[PDB]
């Protein structure tokens, strides 16, 4: 997930969507960790440790952006 | 709990929960799928396309329609778009909801076994019926008796309808369509040097049809008037930017309604079919269907088909008799305002299907209590 | 491990680390021999250079060039530039890393084949790939969508894109280049009493047309102004320190690109195959095309190439569809960037060639993988 | 007075006089301009040339033919045209002699009206009539029932007959040629390492397509047998004297036809069109349908497309209706042909479009008398 979304942040006109996309592709059915909510395509769903959680994607790209540029 | 209603067809899908005013999801009903070499990589590229999604991207698809003439071709596109409907496009699952569906008469019967095994089996839907069309319209409109003509994509189609029963005997159907009409137009538009050879040209053609198509209230008179006179000539712009002119084919485009033989059919046109179906009922009622005929789906749109209509029924119809044409402005959706007057009634959840009768008589139940 | 990222062409050579900003080693990709008896003992007389080694020597060498209009000629001078460009200018055993090769569209398919078989056969690098240059601008722009026009020395070639799909057969190649540039530059020179007749030669005629050309706005205004004033007029220092002056003749050299007739070909110029391959794909795309128009290389470096594309091309183009060139100033590189960025993806760690793949199938797998 | 009769096309010009057995005056249709400075002084430079002389010193001009795709695309060539083909070739004045013009059906109607009032105006034909080229080879086969299937340059089109009467419906026109199947054999020539570039470059691609291709009877198993041997792989001598090898690439050009994706078209090839066009066709005739298919035009002359044609129809059709592939030996004429006949024939002789008629009724007579 974390490698999927750093390939998407570089990616061009990525988005949250593309990104959640990419998830379904390479996941979906592979692993059984990992779920998607069958009324929504914006989330997917983690079996952790202790519980299931939904994480919303519309958050992540924006959020993992930084590049710093070096003359500022 | 409300019930979905759902109106397939060839064509538009039109579905929303019963009781709203409106659907809440239209959308044109198309798979596509991409027939270029993905070059880019890591694009995320997709297997195939639903609704609106082929329609924006359909320069780069092939589309597909399910639904020929009123009949699904290929399950699983079918399967796609109910899904595409229930997850997507209307969010809500129908492990809760009853769900209505729509059908044109005297179409074969596995067309509604599978549509309900596929129901059943494939959604887990805990009830489910099938409407017809024309029924629905005079639901719609407000109305116990009179003909309905219903004309979408695909089928158009007569049923007479007196205080509530149906006489099996005068319905009359029709593959006369939007469809054909579109593909006269582009075999037509030739003429003046136009060629849209591919799907995706042909919902231009589509669109050129909505926009600037209109019934010529007496065809040999406006023929005369189109030759004589650039006045009725009017252009349109393609989506590059280029302008066509179209002339006397847009009002030649949609007569072949009236008179099939130009397409290359011979069974006569809408008016004539409505009046043998009137014929066919018995003389007493006949004064009431002459009194009532209710105008349905998209291919009734055009400007002046109902007084073309009214002008030639009139010319069958014994000079005496009262002939009213009743073409309401919201007549496109109709059928799915129907459904929904008809799945809100407290009277009809006793005649849904339900779960438990399937597991009994197998998808053939359907014949039995639907109709 | 870093993947390499190389990108050969007939003039420079640019490679560097995917992932990095610009590429770390550039240099013009020549081999040279010396031509003139060595007199002294002991020089320490090498027998060929390569690269910024042959540019400094020139003088007293016979230059070559390996790749004319993208073809590899002969393959030997070819592997002494890879040679050089792992081991003396990146300083990187090819041994620990991929490597990512770059060609134009619609080149023989042996130019793959043994390019392929030595990256193998004799550097054993552990993988490998060949991407389209076209394609790797739009990963340098940032878009998914356009038509690329890139012009380097050799090849010219349209290639639209549109949501990530090539449309092969609107796949535009043109022989017009820098190098014919030159060639055309040398020719006309010859008008004003200047005669550059060896390759050492045609190197300054290289850095005049670099320094000095710039595409007339408007042809045949500028002419009648140069005719009428010394105003345009320009002058430039020769090695040697002697001193030339060039008129009229720097407009007219980089027109040719949009007038082959002049070197003598009658394929349109860039303007109009860019017309005619927007033309050549299907009509709903088209606005996204002319909305995007990428340019690429370094023949697309001329003042005033954007301005008097996107003239010449809104002139063709129907008037109402808004067109856009889009030149960014490290256009230049623009084709390595985008390799960069592809082969940093992790999606594409997948999709290298392997040495065990390789093994298998031999130097054909490249057809099939590749593109 | 014996008429003229001419059949124009992409490519070939055919005339001769009715009742010949085969055409007097057969060229290739292109005009020819110089493109080089002239030298030499009283050289007699022209303006232009026409036809074979064209093709002579084709190495010097610029080639353009008048017809895309059956359509008349500039109307000064296409008249200088015919302006060679009554005087210089045929030696005969226009003014003795009704004419007879065949055209492709479903072209627009203004190139008739054109096509009629140069006759009538600018060589002053006393009498003119259009056929359609399908019609006409059912002439030449001696039939009254088939569907035809004929293919030239430019234009493929499928129109089935039945007992003297069209089907307008089931009327199919496609653009796949021998014009596209020459621009893909460019295209994919360039893979093995040679580039046609320009117009008298293509004719030499023309003529490798004519002396070397051939229809493969199964696709994938020739794609097979051409990847593991030499055996399938053959060469030819270009003008200048040098030798080109091709391979697997002579079969896999005519196969476009059957498969238009590789070109980057959708609709299907010739054989399933062919089934549409029959499906399109009443349910009683089809039987004759397929008990007679008729090959027309020089894009039908490939070894193997009539086997290739019955088998692959067999596999579409119900297997007990017998299918047959009719392909004479000299159906590159047999539009000429069947023009000769008819015009011929006494009753046509009623049915000419008179200078008369055209006077009193102006260009457009010709969609009233001719179809
Ligand atoms: C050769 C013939 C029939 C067929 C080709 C023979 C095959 C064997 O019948 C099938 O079983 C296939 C299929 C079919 C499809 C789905 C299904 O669950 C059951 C059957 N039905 C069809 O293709 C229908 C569809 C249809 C049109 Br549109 N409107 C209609 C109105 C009412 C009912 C059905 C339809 N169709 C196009 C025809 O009949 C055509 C007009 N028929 C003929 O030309 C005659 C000469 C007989
Ligand atoms: C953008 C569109 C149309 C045009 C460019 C819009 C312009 C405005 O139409 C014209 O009026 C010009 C001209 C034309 C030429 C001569 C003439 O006496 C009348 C018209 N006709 C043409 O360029 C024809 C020629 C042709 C091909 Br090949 N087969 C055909 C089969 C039947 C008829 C004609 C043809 N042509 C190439 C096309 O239509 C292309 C395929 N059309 C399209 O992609 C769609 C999306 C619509
Ligand atoms: C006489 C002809 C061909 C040749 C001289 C005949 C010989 C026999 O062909 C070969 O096999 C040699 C070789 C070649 C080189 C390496 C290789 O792994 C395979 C072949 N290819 C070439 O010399 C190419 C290279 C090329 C130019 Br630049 N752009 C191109 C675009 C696409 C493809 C290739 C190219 N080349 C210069 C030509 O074709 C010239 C333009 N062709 C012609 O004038 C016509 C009239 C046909
Ligand atoms: N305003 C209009 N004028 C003419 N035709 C129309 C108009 N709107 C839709 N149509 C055509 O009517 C058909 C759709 O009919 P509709 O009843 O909406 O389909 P469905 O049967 O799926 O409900 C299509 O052929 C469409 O192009
Ligand atoms: N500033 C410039 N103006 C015009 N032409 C240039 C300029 N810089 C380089 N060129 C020319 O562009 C060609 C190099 O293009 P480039 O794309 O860098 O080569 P490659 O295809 O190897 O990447 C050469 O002909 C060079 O002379
Ligand atoms: N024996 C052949 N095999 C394959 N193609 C041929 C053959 N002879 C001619 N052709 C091609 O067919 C086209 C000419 O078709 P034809 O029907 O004669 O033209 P027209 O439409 O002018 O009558 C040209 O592309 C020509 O190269
Ligand atoms: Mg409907
Ligand atoms: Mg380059
Ligand atoms: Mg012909």
């Amino acid at each position: 997930v974390l490698d999927l979304l750093d390939e998407e942040c570089k990616m061009p006109k990525g988005s949250d969507d593309t990104w959640a996309q990419k998830l379904y592709n390479t996941h979906l059915n592979k692993c059984a960790l990992f779920e998607k909510p069958r009324l929504s395509n914006k989330a997917f769903i983690i079996k952790h440790f202790a519980d299931k959680v939904e994480y919303q994607c519309e958050g992540f790209l924006e959020k993992n952006k930084d590049t710093v540029y070096e003359e500022q | 709990t409300t019930a979905l209603v759902c109106d397939n067809g060839s064509g538009l899908v039109k579905a929303g929960f019963a009781g709203d005013d409106a659907p809440r999801a239209v959308f044109p009903s198309i798979v596509g799928r991409p027939r270029h070499q993905g070059v880019m990589v890591g694009m995320g590229q997709k297997d195939s396309y639903v609704g609106d999604e082929a329609q924006s991207k359909r320069g780069i698809l092939t589309l597909k329609y399910p639904i020929e003439h009123g009949i699904i071709t290929n399950w699983d596109d079918m399967e796609k778009i109910w899904h595409h409907t229930f997850y997507n496009e209307l969010r809500v699952a129908p492990e809760e909801h009853p769900t209505l569906l729509t059908e044109a008469p005297l179409n074969p019967k596995a067309n509604r076994e599978k549509m309900t095994q596929i129901m059943f089996e494939t959604f887990n839907v805990p009830a489910m019926y099938v409407a017809i069309q024309a029924v629905l319209s005079l639901y719609a409109s407000g109305r116990t008796t009179g003909i309905v003509l219903d004309s979408g994509d695909g089928v158009t189609h007569n049923v007479p309808i007196y205080e509530g029963y149906a006489l099996p005997h005068a319905i009359m159907r029709l593959d006369l369509a939007g469809r054909d009409l579109t593909d006269y137009l582009m075999k037509i538009l030739t003429e003046r040097g136009y060629s849209f050879v591919t799907t995706a040209e042909r919902e231009i053609v589509r669109d050129i049809k909505e926009k600037l198509c209109y019934v010529a209230l007496d065809f040999e008179n406006e023929m005369a008037t189109a030759a004589s006179s650039s006045s009725l000539e009017k252009s349109y712009e393609l989506p590059d930017g280029q302008v066509i002119t179209i002339g006397n084919e847009r009002f030649r485009c949609p007569e072949t309604l009236f008179q099939p033989s130009f397409i290359g059919m011979e069974s006569a046109g809408i008016h004539e079919t409505t009046y043998n179906s009137i014929m066919k009922c018995d003389i007493d009622i006949r004064k009431d269907l002459y009194a009532n005929n209710v105008m349905s789906g998209g291919t009734t749109m055009y400007p002046g088909i109902a007084d073309r209509m009214q002008k030639e029924i009139t010319a069958l119809a014994p000079s005496t008799m009262k002939i009213k044409i009743i073409a309401p402005p919201e007549r496109k959706y109709s059928v799915w305002i129907g459904g929904s007057i008809l799945a809100s009634l407290s009277t009809f959840q006793q005649m849904w299907i339900t779960k438990q009768e399937y597991d009994e008589a197998g998808p053939s139940i359907v014949h039995r209590k639907c109709f």
